């Protein structure tokens, strides 16, 4: 297929028109076939083209030179399809060689809230489109949560360090354009109990399969059996988990009682045969004397005492053929006692050895989600996994700040400048901020558009960090309170001498409680250099906050002296420590489908905000404020391509509503 | 439809899921009804270790020694009495009967019922063990 790969890289299905695709072609979608087959084909090629070389912008004569008819055909629908391509950001987005440097023709001004990834975006994509565009960031720098740590040759990303793979991945595109050393990641997680002495094969396994095992039974328990409400609260991805769990350790027992049950049948039935067993014996011995009895009647005899021997000699071979039946019957049911006495159904659901290593598991999984179980909505935690990338997970080697810094070369950026207050109306925007350096010095930016990266975090914070002036709207806000922003943080460990092993990546250590099971749940080496990270899950990363540096590089170095042994493991040359819910400028790392949330929240985060009318009885106006970010993006939240995806989108729905032509 | 070794009916998830406690009534009460198993096994295994100590013994010594009589259609007065007596003893059995006198088959001794019947009067005969 090849241009239907590039389709497959810009997120499209090749062999239809998107729902969006026809929102600005309602004529091509409405009528012919042959029409749609060949839009497509356009469409897909005008894709592969700027793929196939992303570092130099991509014109409409570009490819129409490049396409032979009976595509080169029709002129003007080319057009449209670059268009339309060019201005939602799947071609001619992040940094290129502007064959056509910028018009100075500059056509409204939008204020961008944030340099984070979302931010940028918009930014450059705005400001390509013609359009003054002036970004205020709080911080001293840009990237936001794409944040790295730099001292002399140390380098390690204190947020965001993973490429979720590039099939599909706008970030594929980018890493191109900024030359970014990505490197794989090696499958191999030796996991270290709290002695310091790793798990084994055999039970390593065991409990993977397990914990796997369990969370496909969490979905059972949701889609199928509809366990998605116990006692009027959504339920928790951890409460279903609990229960699966309970339930595997009910059964466990009623397969114990239905075996040790079975043997009482057993036991029980040959007690019944003992009986008659000893009552025979009991017949025999008697009969048996009564024929010694009539025997020693010595002959000759008349008949009636001749019958007497007779037939008591009968009787008690009758009775002998009886009771070895009975003991043959015996060993039958001794038998059936070795068998079932002897194999037993399982003693255990779980070790409290094993129920730790799979908290483990379970603190993975809270890593990832940067949330506890107890908050992660059930029917809908997972539902962005429609959309995971292909490829492999890969690292940024060289610092994932390189990407921010890069889409930054060329912007107004104004650093150091805190929106404290948003006003909105008919006629345009007031944005009111100050200097972090002194709270004093008052700024005021006025603008046709406000676009809001403000993280969730900080949309969340109570009393709020920003005012919105009208105040956002109950629908808009309701959203807020109902998502999810969680947390993570992170442990920055710098040696001279690389102690670990090299050809292993990762390795998890094994916390002694489920209370516990965050608290430097992993470590990470993926640097040319000597650093380890040390990650800080679930419950645990939340407390963690408080302790103060020197204790938690710590218990560092503690469970690294475990792992390895006093000997091997030095003092760090240098340390660092994520600590995110406490940074202001964030509140936490990312969103999170919290239980009572759906994915249809992300969306009203994405709804932009249309003001009353400025003089009562005038025409209906437009839309002025606008939101981006890893919250507004459904089917990629939480991530840097995600936001970076919501950026491109804003900016095109800016435009369409500030210069509607192309 | 759940994966393999896990188990859940809506049954057994909406028990565990009443009453906030009502999952660890459930599970740790159980294995209250396995113990008070586990002692009636302990109760037969004892009851049962002593019926196996009266048997020890066997029926070794109460065994007579059963001899083969090479059968006979030769019915002596000797035996045709015994007959009758094993009739009113026993009646329908042709094989104790024929167990008792030592040489019939079943075909012989159902020979002599029907047969020796006439003589005999053993309507009588088995008018009595219709009785005693
Ligand atoms: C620890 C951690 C690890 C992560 N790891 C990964 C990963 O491995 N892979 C991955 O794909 N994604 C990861 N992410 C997610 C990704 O980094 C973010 O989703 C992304 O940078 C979001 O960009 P954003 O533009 O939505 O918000 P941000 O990048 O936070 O930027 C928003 C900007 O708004 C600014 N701001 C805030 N308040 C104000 C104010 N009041 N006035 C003015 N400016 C303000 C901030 O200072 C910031 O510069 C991670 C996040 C965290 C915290
Ligand atoms: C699985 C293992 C060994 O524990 C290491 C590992 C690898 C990838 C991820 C990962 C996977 C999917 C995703 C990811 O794409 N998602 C889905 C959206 C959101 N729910 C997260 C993110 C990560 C990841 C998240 C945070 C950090 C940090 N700091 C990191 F480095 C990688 C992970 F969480 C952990």
């Amino acid at each position: 297929s090849g241009v239907e790969g590039a389709a497959f890289q810009s997120r499209l299905p090749h062999d239809r028109m998107t729902s969006q695709e026809a929102a600005c072609f309602p004529d091509i979608i409405s009528g012919p076939q042959q029409t749609q087959k060949v839009f497509l084909f356009i469409r897909n090629r005008t894709l592969q083209l700027w793929l196939d070389n992303p570092k130099i912008q991509l014109t409409f004569e570009a490819t129409l030179q490049q396409l032979e008819a009976p595509y080169n055909s029709d002129t003007v629908l080319v057009h449209r399809v670059h268009s339309y391509l060019e201005r939602h950001g799947l071609i001619n987005f992040g940094i290129y060689k502007r064959i056509k440097p910028l018009p100075t023709k500059k056509t409204g001004k939008v204020i961008i809230i944030g340099s984070g990834v979302s931010g940028l975006a918009a930014a450059r994509q705005l400001q390509s489109f013609g359009m003054d565009v002036t970004l205020l960031e709080a911080r001293d720098r840009v990237g936001g949560r794409v944040a790295t740590f730099r001292k002399g040759n140390y380098v390690a990303d204190l947020g965001a360090m993973v490429v979720t793979g590039l099939g599909g991945n706008p970030m594929a595109v980018v890493s191109k354009q900024v030359n970014m050393e990505l490197a794989k990641i090696k499958q191999k997680c030796p996991l270290y109990e709290a002695n310091g002495q790793a798990v084994p094969k055999e039970k390593d396994e065991m409990v993977e399969q397990e914990f796997n095992r369990l969370l496909e039974a969490t979905s059972y328990l949701s889609h199928q059996l509809d366990f998605n409400v116990l006692n009027n609260k959504p339920v928790s991805l951890g409460q279903a988990l609990e229960v699966v769990i309970q339930l595997q350790e009910k059964h466990v027992k009623d397969e114990q009682i239905e075996h040790w049950k079975k043997i009482v049948k057993t036991q029980e039935e040959l007690k019944e045969l003992l009986n008659k067993m000893v009552n025979l014996k009991e017949k025999i011995k008697e009969l048996h004397q009564q024929y010694k009895e009539a025997s020693e009647v010595k002959p000759p005899r008349d008949i009636t005492a001749e019958f007497l021997v007779k037939s008591k000699h009968r009787d008690l071979t009758a009775l002998c053929k009886e009771y070895d039946e009975l003991a043959e019957t015996q060993g039958k049911l001794e038998e059936k006692l070795q068998e079932l006495e002897a194999n037993p159904p399982s003693d255990v659901y779980l070790s409290s050895r094993d129920r730790q290593i799979l908290d483990w598991h379970f603190a993975n999984l809270e890593f990832a989600n940067a949330t506890p179980l107890s908050t992660l909505s059930l029917k809908h935690w997972d539902q962005d996994d429609d959309f995971e990338f292909t490829g492999s997970h890969l690292t940024v080697r060289n610092g994932y700040s390189c990407v921010p810094v890069a889409l930054a070369e060329g912007l107004d950026i104004k650093l150091n400048t805190a929106v404290r207050q948003v006003r909105y109306t008919a006629s345009g925007c007031e944005v009111i901020a100050v200097n972090t350096r002194s709270t004093s010095q008052t700024f005021i930016y006025k603008c046709d558009a406000v676009l809001c990266t403000l993280p969730l975090g900080v949309l969340k914070q109570q009393p709020p960090a920003v005012q919105f002036v009208p105040p956002l709207p109950e629908w808009k806000t309701s959203a807020v309170q109902r998502m999810g922003f969680g947390n993570l943080n992170k442990v920055v460990l710098c040696f001279d001498r690389v102690f670990w092993d090299p050809s292993v990546n990762l390795f998890g250590h094994v916390g002694s409680t489920t209370a516990s099971r965050g608290e430097l749940f992993l470590f990470w080496n993926l640097y040319k250099a000597p650093i380890l990270l040390a990650l800080v899950a679930g419950e645990a990363a939340g407390i963690m906050e408080n302790i103060s540096d020197d204790v938690i590089v710590g218990r560092c170095l503690a469970i690294l002296k475990g792992i390895f042994g006093s000997s091997a493991v030095p003092q760090p040359k240098e340390t660092v420590v994520s600590r995110w819910r406490a940074d202001p400028w964030a509140r936490g790392s990312y969103s999170y489908v919290a239980a009572g949330s759906s994915g249809n929240d992300y969306d009203l985060m994405a709804q932009p905000i249309t003001p009353g009318p400025s003089i009562p009885g005038a025409p209906q106006p437009i839309p002025r404020l606008f939101f981006a970010g890893e919250h507004t993006i459904r089917n990629y939240p939480a991530t840097v391509h995600g936001a970076l995806l919501s950026g491109l989108r804003e900016a095109g729905r800016i435009a369409d509503q500030f210069l509607g032509a192309m | 439809k759940p994966p393999k070794g896990m188990f859940l009916s809506q049954e057994d998830v909406e028990a565990v899921s009443a009453n906030a406690t009502a999952a660890t009534t459930v599970l740790r009460q159980l294995d209250m009804e396995l113990v008070s198993v586990k002692r009636q096994i302990q109760n037969i295994k004892q009851t049962n270790s002593a019926l196996k100590e009266k048997l020890d013994g066997g029926i070794e010594p109460y065994r007579l020694p059963e001899v083969i009589q090479k059968c006979n259609a030769r019915w002596t007065t000797e035996e045709q009495l015994l007959a009758v007596q094993a009739i009113r003893k026993y009646g329908r059995d042709f094989q104790a009967i024929s167990d008792v006198i030592g040489n019939k088959s079943v075909v012989q001794v159902k020979n002599f019922f029907v047969n020796y019947r006439r003589r005999f009067n053993i309507d009588e005969v088995l008018q009595e063990w219709e009785a005693e």
